[PDB]
């Protein structure tokens, strides 16, 4: 019997930051055990500051950004160039996820960008649109390994204050780029070592009110 | 007889020219845009005594930061204002935000024009949309049945409109006040509207970015006609 | 007389009287110039109020990053109609990855407004417009009648009075054409045409309406104090 | 999830947790599992959390229009039925979602309704709903009086979640308190199990289950 | 494109009248006299087969036509109406009631189906109404033999004999004298030519008359043997030689 | 287009009256006349055949009296096609009462749906209205005997004694006259023929040209009978009253 | 819902410096029956691009006829389809992507594997995969099927990433292909010795070349393999 | 589907089939609404050349919507049936969501709707009917009477009158009904409502309808004799 759905791997990584925001993801497409390329970008850049990815099963990711992206040229006709929010874009793609409730988009959505107070942000989406505005996300096939790294390295859990007796905890403090690109980096080589889906290239793209910049690392490629 | 959507030899609709002749029949309604805020205001007239003139319903709310006054044949303007509250409250769900006041307008109109040989006729009913956004702040658009919109600095519609136009074009300034606007739309009103004007028989209501879209009470405006008549006698 | 009941009734000498009348809808909306040189194509539009309290309804409609038109007549009939362009611009980006050939853009114009000469019930498009456009053989200018006639152009302009600036736009062909490489001057050049066809009014800074688009020059518009430069 | 909404003497308390979950993986511990649909109205969420999140945003605009509509705010009950007979209309289908929605109205005065996705909908004053509500239920039952204090309630609610946030696997995060009177819902803080369970054991003695 | 005749082509006059059927009517009063005869052992319906050419086979256009195996049926007014009458006629007896009764309708209840049909051409939307007036002659079990006109209204009335179109109000004063209850089926054939002779002009032979009866089963026309119930039809249409034979005898 | 040609059969006049409603009554107006007459016992139903000839079939005939179930029938005024098109869905119409509750359908019930059909032809649809005009005559345990009539405008009334059709105004004033409230069936009888035999438009009041029902409690203990009167049996009944 | 009936097996391709090559071999598979021998699934789309189809040989003729479809509905009211205005391969492509993804969405898939080769209009290498079920990728070297698993480990040896392309030549690359080709017919139970190659060159433009057969094959070292174990004789 | 516009506009911007509608309630029964300080009083005209009627069957003129909603009308009668029937499916249908009878407004509001359709829908015609809706909004004790006509606009009314000669009673109620001070108890109420008739009808017997709605669904019709009490009394303080 024919089946719809198909896993293209990948891992993605989402980090806010005070004045700004990043959206990672590693460039290698598979299928089963074989690679299909070692160089297929799934962060796009969608307009407006606002960076998407799409990870799970690619054709799926790729229809959802392309609706996105033509769901901003429109908001554009629509409403006198008007710029479309982070926190709009984020309840837009909900209706776009969740209008395929019955048929889902099999992908795990992040967007990034900035708040409407200058604030970096970044938002999570399930298959089927649920969706949560978070300092902190990993998604994909990596997702498990990366995302307890990230609690505990960018929300300091677990961690606290020496000699306090365990009283009072480490203070939150929002991260540097150069702090969270470190971050980005350790979390891919390491899900590189450990997730054989995971490798080739590493993909980031920085978000902040001058623009959208983007940065390329090699990763291991077996 | 003869087609719906029908051109004159002048290139003008039939219908929507002959709906326009309709909107003059219809009661007064005068709105002004100010920094501080929108004003709209209307003239109710009662066909007689015996009706209770607190139901005759001619301000409307689409949103907190939207409102509507409207004149001529107002049963018309009813799924306009359904229209118009759908597409505001839609748009907040797909959004998460407010909808622009010329979206909004511009979501009216569209249904102007779906009709023919879609509804039998044109609206027979002008609407003044009044609202205020993030962007364009507070704005005032006049809606016609002919598909046409255009934002006024002021603006009247009804039997009394060139009357009251032409006054509004020599008292509207870009430094109104609220306060300011508010006794003008009376003062204006007053002097269109045939039977004498009070708190019973003519309505207040306004826009701001603070407290939202507010429909005066009677008493309210029984205050402001009192404060309007003392500072054109004391000069 | 007879025959201008509705659009399907043809008169004796084989005449359309109703899209006559649509026609003579275009020639009451105020005037709108369109020029080209080899790598910008430029419109001009003059705005109308109802009066000094009211806006200045707005001439020119964008349809893509590449293409967009400025409207003379119904503005009603010219939303429609761009919204449509809108639609084919973005079909053929989508399922081609390929953006829309401005000669295409006016095929699919002409091809929509004749169903409505040709059906009873329907009627026609009340409205002239004027497309520009940038697309792989370069810059264009197309004018569209509501009859279905697409006209593409070096220079033109629809409207009231609008013979005027046709007229100079005529003698001017040579030197406007060869502006190549200078935004400014062609506007000018414009601006200069759409003078032609004033009476009594002059261009001041919320009356003018200018769009441009070009070789390196996504479709823009400029209205208010970012016109003030041409006046 | 855990989520529970009881009514007594001054109101009702809502409290609720903030774990989501895909299957055994712990996907986040900060979820909103209370909707502010308006001023005086709140709804639980659990369940599918697209379905919850999805159609009681689209309950609130519903309530929304209502009121545009009938100049008037909405009833709970009316509130209730418009999201039970949308739900209804999907039986079958496998939405999953187990709601309260809880508020205050003049004609009505506090009102708690329990809403799920094949389609019962049941007026109560006493409702735990999600994987952890019989671990709620356990110590709310066993503690509720009607003529508890709004200081009282308040804790008796934030201890119910704390004591299924702890046995239930699926539950956690933290506690989300609402008290609603009847000059509409006032927010009660977040409270994160971390520390609420500590402090708890130590203030209140119990626990000793657990390694202190 | 697409019907846009979605409203009535008959209406009523401010006199009351409606105008089209009144009009059909008077087509009817154009066309050629038929006639119908009731006996007490059968039925006979018949008319004139007026010849478009001489080159024309009249053979080929059968103005008498059968409905059911014990149902027969004449025109005076347009053929062409009456033709596609005769096929839902036909159709309309097997789809509302042979296919759910395994049976043929009676008389009575195929003229109210073709009746219906004559009516809705004179209220549905964008259509005139049929320009004929039948006699439908039949027999059933239940109500033995009898014969029906139908016009272009739908109205239906029995009669014990009566003729329709050119000639009929003097064909009509002709039956009056000779009809009586206690009439054989061949004194009614009698009668029906004589009735015919008055209002035809022309030849009048075998060739131009057409002329069918609804009398005894005739085994001898079913097809087959072996079902004793099966008894054959009631209708015969009579042959060329059949009348010739009963004009020399008149 | 089409436009060129449309009648317009459901608008109003200047004057707020619906054009094609009033023709058709104006076509009522020549149809045989119809008496209905209700007695505390029972309902008569009397009409007039339109101007019979000696040849039609008597005795196997139906224009004027149809039955729409056991405790119902009617008195038809106006185009006789028209009114069959109606009879089955009224007929159809109370068999789907009596399948969905197990019990006869109320009159009234009846009466108004099939006047609410032909409001709707009235109001939209584009189509001329029905030419007829219908007295119901009927029976149910709630009200017990009742009389109505429906015309094309789908308005409906009740009546203790009524005539539709041809002289109607002549009609209603003979029966206005005579009638009374503890009035017998026998009695209302020869008031319908008397009322007929006065208002016809014939030289004299014949068997053949008469059609004649009543709807009586005669048959044995609390059950209603309908009776379609046979040509001899209203030879009988016009000797027995002493018309011919 | 589908079953593949008629099939064809691996289409290998890679980018060199000057364009794209892509090839196929000439096989029309019946399950394990190697019922038809004459079947092109090179397909070219003007002068500048060529689609390699597997899978399916219905859907394949299917999408032939789009192909060919396309090329007509192009040239309508087009005065420059033969210059500017001329299909590019980045067009085919993403309308087959779009068919396939609409296909799959409706779950009537065409049970195809699809690789669109070609040169853009700016001299650009085009090189990229779509499938039945819509998911698209790209690389410097691409392959169905077998291919996938045999021919890309080869062809990456020679093109490992996006630098190594200008420094490989339009004979090393067909070189390459050809190898890869002889390898699928000594590994693959569905492949034949006869191909066809083609290359499209931003210089020479489109060669297209039908008839090829696998050569200098390595069979000599069977006669010494006695038994599977033990066995001496 | 029959599409025909058949209401539209004219060049001096009526809408004649709509205009045509209200001469066809002018030439209807008169029907008046009077609402007291605790109840609400809907009476009706019933022509007297009408004789040999059944009063019993015959449909009455004011129609039960709700248990404690009511709606009188002036014009076509079978139109009305068609508004009634919509109007008492649409109060179950609240009742059924909403959990709530409808307010004497809402219902308003709805009949008023479905009228205003009908002027710009194609293939049909206005309702040549205006109505008169009365009751008490539940757990309510504030008369409510609203009033309909076939444009589609409504109101709320003091006192209200539609029909023939409606203007005439619409003039008596005018000076007769204080708006500071309203018909005290019930007698009041139905006793200015019968007088107002007493203007236009002709005879006080079988002529004049009168319903009383009072709060909390209790709705009662008044008979012959009740009513002709009333009659009897108005005519014996009149001659003075
Ligand atoms: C307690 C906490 C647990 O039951 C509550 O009941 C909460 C309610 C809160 C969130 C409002 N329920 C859940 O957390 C809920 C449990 C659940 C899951 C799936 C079906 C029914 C109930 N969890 C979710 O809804 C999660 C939340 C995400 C992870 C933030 N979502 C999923 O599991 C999604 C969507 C599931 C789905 C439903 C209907 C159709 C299609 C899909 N599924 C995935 O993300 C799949 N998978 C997760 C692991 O990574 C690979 C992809
Ligand atoms: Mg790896």
């Amino acid at each position: 019997q024919f089946n719809p759905y198909g896993d293209n791997g990948g891992t993605i990584l989402g980090i806010a930051g005070e004045d700004f925001a990043v959206l990672a993801g590693d460039t290698r497409n598979i299928t089963d055990y074989s690679i299909n390329s070692r160089y297929e970008p799934k962060v796009f850049d969608c307009g407006d500051n606002i960076v998407m990815s799409a990870n799970g099963f690619a054709a799926d990711g790729d229809a959802l950004v392309k609706r996105f992206k033509n769901s901003v040229k429109w908001y554009h006709f629509d409403h006198n160039d008007k710029k479309l929010s982070i926190n709009s874009a984020a309840r837009n793609i909900q209706h776009l996820l969740y209008g395929k409730r019955f048929f889902p988009y099999y992908v795990h959505t992040i967007i990034a960008g900035l708040d409407e107070d200058g604030k970096g942000a970044v938002y999570s989406f399930d298959p089927v649109g649920s969706y949560e505005r978070e300092q902190c996300r990993a998604g994909g096939a990596a997702a498990s390994l990366i995302m307890p790294f990230l609690d505990n390295q960018v929300n300091f859990k677990n961690q606290y204050e020496p000699g306090t007796n365990g009283k009072v905890k480490k203070p939150l403090k929002y991260l540097s780029v150069e702090e969270v690109i470190k971050l980005v980096r350790d979390s891919f080589t390491s899900a590189t070592e450990r997730h054989i889906q995971v490798g080739d290239g590493l993909e980031i793209l920085i978000v902040t009110k001058d623009g959208v910049r983007k940065e390329f690392y090699e990763l291991k490629r077996d | 007889d003869r087609g719906v959507s029908t051109f004159s030899p002048e290139g003008r609709l039939f219908q929507v020219e002959y709906s326009l002749e309709a909107i003059k029949l219809g009661s007064t309604a005068i709105g002004i845009a100010t920094k501080e805020g929108v004003v709209l205001g209307v003239e109710k007239r009662a066909t007689s005594p015996l009706l209770e003139s607190d139901s005759i319903e001619k301000i409307v709310e689409i949103d907190r930061h939207i409102g509507c006054a409207m004149s001529g044949l107002t049963a018309d303007a009813r799924s306009m204002i359904e229209h118009a509250r759908t597409a505001a409250v839609t748009h907040n769900l797909y959004y998460d935000e407010d909808i622009n006041v010329e979206s909004l307008t511009q979501s009216v109109c569209d249904l102007a024009l779906r009709f023919g040989e879609l509804m039998s006729r044109p609206f027979g009913v002008a609407l003044l949309i009044a609202g205020h956004d993030a962007d364009d702040g507070y704005q005032l658009f006049h809606a016609e049945p002919s598909g046409t919109f255009y934002r006024y600095n002021a603006k009247a519609i009804g039997s009394g409109s060139e009357g009251a136009q032409a006054e509004l074009l020599n008292e509207w300034h870009s430094s109104l006040t609220l306060k300011e606007a508010e006794l003008l739309v009376l003062k204006i009103l007053k002097q269109v509207m045939e039977e004498k004007l009070d708190e019973n028989n003519a309505q207040l209501s306004c826009i701001t970015k603070q407290d939202g879209f507010k429909i005066y009470d009677n008493e309210k405006t029984a205050e402001l006609i009192k404060e309007l008549k003392e500072k054109e006698a004391a000069e | 007389n007879n025959y201008d009941g509705d659009t399907v009734t043809f008169s004796p000498t084989g005449r359309l009287f109703q899209v006559e009348y649509a026609l003579e809808a275009i020639k009451q909306g105020s005037v709108t110039v369109g020029l080209r040189s080899n790598t910008h194509a430029v419109l001009v539009a003059l705005k109308r109020n109802a009066d000094e309290l009211s806006s200045y309804q707005k001439k020119i409609i964008k349809c893509d990053e590449h293409m967009g038109l400025s409207l003379a007549g119904l503005a009603p009939d010219a939303r429609v109609l761009s919204n449509y362009l809108r639609q084919q611009c973005n079909y053929s980006s989508l399922v081609f990855n390929r953006k829309l050939a401005v000669e295409r853009a006016g095929h699919l114009l002409c091809d929509k407004a004749q169903k409505n000469t040709q059906s009873y019930g329907g009627r026609p498009y009340g409205v002239g417009l004027l497309i520009i456009g940038y697309d792989k053989s370069g810059a264009h200018l197309l004018e569209f009648q509501p009859s279905g006639n697409v006209t593409e152009l070096y220079g033109t302009a629809i409207g009231a009075r609008s013979q005027g600036a046709k007229t100079y736009l005529e003698r001017t062909l040579d030197t406007f054409i060869k502006i190549d490489g200078n935004p400014d001057e062609l506007i000018k050049a414009g601006v200069e045409a759409i003078s032609q066809s004033l009476r009594d009014e002059s261009l001041t800074v919320d009356n003018l309406s200018i769009a441009i688009v070009g070789k390196d020059t996504p479709f823009t518009i400029y209205d208010g104090e970012a016109v003030a430069k041409y006046i | 999830t855990t989520t529970l909404a009881f009514r007594f003497q001054g109101g009702i308390i809502v409290a609720v947790d903030s774990r989501a979950t895909a299957g055994n993986w712990v996907a986040s511990q900060t979820v909103k599992k209370v909707i502010e649909i308006n001023p005086f109205l709140l709804g639980t969420a659990a369940g599918g959390a697209a379905d919850c999140q999805f159609w009681e945003t689209w309950l609130g605009s519903q309530c929304r229009l209502h009121e545009l509509r009938e100049k008037e705010r909405i009833s709970v009950a009316a509130a209730s039925k418009i999201l039970s007979n949308l739900v209804y209309q999907y039986k079958g289908a496998g939405l999953s979602m187990g709601t309260m929605i809880c508020g205050y109205t003049r004609k009505e005065g506090p009102t708690i309704y329990y809403v799920d996705s094949d389609g019962t909908r049941l007026k109560g004053d006493i409702f735990c709903v999600g994987s952890g509500q019989t671990f709620a239920y356990g110590v709310l039952d066993s503690n509720y009086k009607w003529d508890l204090s709004v200081e009282d309630a308040l804790y008796l609610g934030k201890r119910s979640i704390l004591a299924a946030a702890h046995r239930d696997a699926y539950s956690g995060g933290s506690v989300n308190l609402y008290h609603v009177t009847e000059d509409g819902w006032i927010y009660h803080g977040n409270h994160d199990v971390g520390e609420l369970f500590w402090k708890v054991k130590e203030e209140e003695g119990s626990f000793n289950n657990v390694i202190g | 494109m697409t019907d846009r005749y979605s409203f009535s082509l008959t209406t009523f006059s401010p006199s009351g009248k409606l105008g089209q059927i009144d009009y059909a009517l008077t087509a009817v009063k154009q066309g050629v006299t038929s006639l119908g005869i009731k006996a007490t052992n059968g039925v006979v319906i018949a008319t004139e087969k007026k010849s478009s050419s001489p080159l024309a086979m009249s053979e080929t256009l059968s103005k008498v036509s059968l409905l059911t195996p014990d149902i027969g049926a004449v025109y005076s007014g347009m053929g062409p109406d009456y033709r596609v009458l005769v096929d839902k006629s036909r159709k309309v007896a097997h789809t509302s009631y042979k296919r759910i009764y395994g049976e043929y309708p009676p008389t009575k209840l195929l003229v109210s189906e073709v009746a219906k049909i004559m009516q809705e051409a004179t209220q549905s939307g964008g259509v005139r109404p049929f320009g004929v007036s039948l006699l439908i002659a039949g027999h059933d079990e239940f109500n033995g033999f009898s014969l029906y006109q139908v016009d272009p209204s739908g109205s239906y009335f029995p009669w014990k004999a009566t003729a329709i179109g050119k000639g009929s109000v003097a064909a009509k004063t002709f039956l009056e004298k000779r009809w009586n209850d206690e009439l054989e089926l061949e004194d009614a054939i009698h009668i029906a030519l004589l009735t015919l002779k008055e209002s035809v002009e022309g030849e009048f032979n075998g060739d131009t008359i057409e002329l069918a009866i609804i009398g005894d089963e005739n085994p001898d026309l079913l097809g087959y043997t072996g079902i004793p119930t099966d008894k054959g039809p009631r209708f015969r249409k009579l042959t060329s030689q059949e009348i010739n034979d009963r004009l020399e005898a008149l | 287009g089409s436009r060129r040609y449309d009648s317009r059969t459901t608008i109003f006049s200047p004057e707020g009256r619906l054009y094609q409603v009033e023709y058709a009554l104006e076509s009522i107006s020549h149809a045989g006349t119809a008496i209905g007459i209700m007695a505390s016992d029972g309902i008569v139903l009397a009409a007039e055949r339109k101007v019979t000839s000696t040849l039609l079939e008597q005795d196997t005939s139906t224009e004027k009296l149809y039955k729409l179930n056991d405790k119902i029938a009617v008195a038809v005024a106006g185009l006789t096609a028209d009114a069959e098109i109606l009879i089955n869905t009224a007929r159809i119409h109370a068999q789907n009462y009596l399948k969905t509750y197990n019990e006869d359908i109320p009159v009234e019930i009846l009466v108004r749906r099939l006047s609410d059909i032909k409001q709707g032809y009235t109001q939209h649809g584009g189509l001329r209205p029905f030419g007829v005009s219908f007295i119901y005559a009927g029976y149910d345990d709630r009200y017990g005997y009742q009389l109505y009539t429906s015309n094309p405008s789908g308005n409906y009334t009740g009546w203790k004694a009524i005539s539709v059709g041809a002289n109607t105004s002549a009609a209603q004033t003979l029966l206005q006259m005579d009638y009374k409230d503890d009035m017998k069936v026998d009695d209302a009888i020869e008031l319908a023929l008397k009322t007929l035999s006065k208002t016809t438009d014939s030289s004299a009041l014949t068997y053949d040209r008469l059609e004649f029902a009543t709807i009586r409690k005669g048959a044995n203990d609390g059950e209603v009978y309908q009776k379609i009167f046979k040509p001899q049996e209203i030879k009988d009944i016009l000797v027995k009253t002493g018309i011919t | 819902t589908q079953q593949p009936i008629v099939t064809g097996t691996s289409v290998i391709s890679m980018k060199y410096d000057n364009g794209v090559i892509i090839a196929a071999d000439n096989l029309g598979s019946y399950g394990s029956l190697l019922r038809f021998n004459g079947v092109e699934r090179l397909i070219p789309v003007g002068d500048n691009t060529v689609v390699g189809i597997s899978g399916d040989i219905s859907d394949m003729q299917h999408i032939e006829r789009l192909l060919k479809d396309l090329v007509t509905e192009n040239a309508y009211d087009n005065p420059l389809a033969d210059a500017e205005e001329a299909l590019e391969p980045s067009y085919i492509f993403e309308y087959l992507a779009t068919v396939m993804y609409q296909r799959r969405s409706k779950m009537n898939p065409l049970w195809n594997a699809i690789i669109v080769a070609g040169v853009q209009s700016n001299g650009d290498q085009f090189l990229r995969y779509v499938n039945l079920l819509g998911v698209t990728y790209s690389s410097p070297t691409l392959a169905t099927g077998f291919g996938a698993h045999m021919a890309n480990p080869l062809l990456r040896k020679v093109v490992d990433r996006e630098s190594d392309i200008p420094k490989t030549t339009v004979q090393v690359a067909e070189e390459a292909i050809v190898n890869a080709m002889r390898v699928l017919y000594y590994r693959d139970a569905r492949s034949s010795r006869n191909f066809s190659l083609a290359i499209i060159d931003k210089n020479t433009g489109l060669t297209f070349k039908k008839n090829l057969q696998v050569e200098n094959m390595k069979w000599d070292f069977a006669k010494d393999i006695k038994g599977y174990g033990t066995q001496k004789i | 589907g029959y599409d025909r516009a058949l209401s539209i506009f004219s060049p001096d911007g009526h809408i004649f089939q709509v205009e045509y509608a209200l001469e066809a309630v002018k030439r209807g029964t008169c029907a008046v609404g009077v609402k007291g300080k605790n109840c609400v009083v809907l009476g009706c005209e019933r022509r007297s050349t009408l004789k040999l009627q059944d009063t019993r069957i015959t449909p009455s003129k004011v129609s039960k919507i709700d248990s404690h909603v009511v709606l009188s009308f002036s014009g076509l009668n079978a139109d009305s049936r068609i508004l009634i029937e919509k109007a008492r499916v649409e109060a179950q249908s609240h009742r059924l969501t909403l959990e709530d009878p409808v307010t004497v407004e809402y219902l308003t509001r709805y009949v008023a709707g479905v009228q205003q359709r009908y002027t710009q829908s194609g293939g049909v015609r206005p309702f040549g009917v205006s109505t008169l809706i009365a009751g008490f909004d539940p757990r309510d004790d504030e008369p409510k009477l609203y009033q309909t006509e076939p444009s589609g606009i409504y109101s709320s009314w003091s006192a209200q009158t539609i029909g023939r000669n409606s203007k005439t009673v619409r003039e008596f109620l005018e000076k007769n009904y204080d708006r500071k001070e309203p018909p005290a108890t019930v007698e009041e109420c139905v006793k200015l409502t019968v007088r107002s008739l007493l203007e236009v009808v002709q005879t006080g017997a079988k002529n004049i309808e009168i319903t009383v709605v009072k709060p909390d669904s209790d709705i009662v019709a008044l008979s012959s004799e009740e009513i002709n009490q009333y009659v009897t009394q108005i005519e014996q303080e009149k001659q003075e």
